[PDB]
This record gives structure tokens, sequence and C-alpha cells, in this order.
């Protein structure tokens, strides 16, 4: 499984941001709206295939949530889709970003602006987000958002759609990394 | 599912469908109901999950 893949709580369907480590210990990171309240994951809508189980979750505020692996066979790779990742980075305005997501595939364009703050409503707020022109759609939140090699921010919300265009905010990928203390590979 | 606190500038994402009296499968419940606000209250909910 790697990043941009489905995944599946009690609830509904996200994407898997990155797959990152500490140590020997694995986990996965996601949007933190999908972590809220979620405790296992499975790669399947048939929930057969047993991935981990929530470690963290950050939301509002911020969006992140980390899930450790359980599932001991399964291939986690160090890529988005077949994208290899070799680090992580901050975004930078103008910057040429890609997204890949469970539902729309992998869509590109550019870092629009940064420190964002979008209201979700109902208190739910987030701050510090990257803007970009990029699309994306439902079940897309917390796949990765990448450059080339380089890993830079988890998909958290949106307006529009990837046919008629739309506007796509990001966590950024570093603040989760030194929240949990773990990192890419 | 009320789409009184509509519309919303974003919307998380995570799928979790409805179904439309479009008949189309909306994507989760902030999608829903700032599709209802853009019909101008003309669209309603057929059935959870998708159509």
């Amino acid at each position: 499984i790697s990043g941009g893949d489905a995944i599946y709580s009690s609830t509904g369907r996200c994407s898997l941001g990155f797959n990152v480590r500490s140590g020997s210990t694995y986990y996965f990171l996601t949007a933190g709206h999908c972590t809220d309240g979620a405790t296992t994951w499975w790669a399947n809508s048939a929930r057969t295939t047993v991935l981990g189980t929530t470690s963290g979750s950050s939301f509002p505020n911020n969006d992140y949530g980390i899930v450790r692996y359980t599932n001991t066979t399964i291939p986690k790779d160090g890529t988005v889709g077949g994208q290899d990742i070799t680090s992580a980075a901050n975004a930078t305005v103008g910057m040429a970003v890609t997204r890949r997501g469970s539902t729309t595939g992998t869509h590109s364009g550019s870092v629009t602006a940064l420190n964002a703050t979008v209201n979700y409503g109902g208190g739910d707020v987030v701050y510090g987000m990257i803007r970009t022109n990029v699309c994306a759609e439902p079940g897309d939140s917390g796949g990765p958002l990448y450059s080339g090699t380089r890993a830079i921010g988890l998909t958290s919300g949106g307006s529009g759609n990837c046919s008629s265009g739309g506007t796509t905010f990001f966590q950024p990928v570093t603040e989760a990394l030194v929240a949990y203390g773990v990192s890419v590979y | 599912v009320d789409c009184s606190e509509y519309p919303k500038p974003a919307c998380t994402x995570e799928y979790r469908p409805l179904c439309g009296s479009d008949n189309k499968t909306y994507g989760n419940k902030c999608n829903f109901c700032n599709a209802v606000v853009e019909s101008n209250g003309t669209l309603t909910l057929s059935h959870f999950g998708k159509c």
C-alpha cells in the first residue's frame, strides 16, 4: 500500500498520505478529520484486510493524524503510487505540486498561498494551511501533496471539483512529522 | 441531514455518500448541502448511501 491509496475506517473512506517510520515502527499519516473518532483502519471496503490503529489525531486547528501499522505482511511502500519519496520540504508560493487521492487519482497544480485559515464550520477551523489550485473530491482527504520526490502536505479540504476546477488546502507535512517524531522513507 | 448552516466556503473531503433527488451521489454531507444551496433549495435527499 502507498500514498494516495484508499483507506477505510468504520465511518467512511479517506486516502493514505505517506508511509512513515520511527525506528522499526511503521505508521502512516492521513488527515486528522479522518482519524478523529476512528480506531481501526482497513485496506478494503470489505474490511477484511486490516492496516492498523489510530495512534494520534489532531483536528481541528491542525489537520493531521497517524495510524500505527498492525498488519505485518502488507507492503508499506515509501512512495506515492509509483513515485518515490525521499524527503520532506516546506511549501513555497509558486511551487509546482502534485496530489494523489483514492477518488480522483493524480492531479497537479501550484501553491498559491501559505498560512491560510479555513473555516469548515461548527467551530472546525484549521490554520496555517497551504492553498493551491489543485482540485480534489470526497475520498481524497489525507492523500499526499508532493513535488517530485519531496513530501509537502496532506489533503485537508477545498471547494469546486476536478471537472470545473477548484481550490484545495493542505496541511504542511513537516509539522506532522515533527509532532510525531517520524520521518518519510 | 440539515443544511441550515450552509453554504460553507470549503468542505473536508472524506467519503460518506448521500443520494440526491437529482440521482447524483454526493461524496459527503458538506458537498450535498452546498449543492442544495446552489440549487436554491430545489435539490433534496433521496436516501443515504450511493445512488
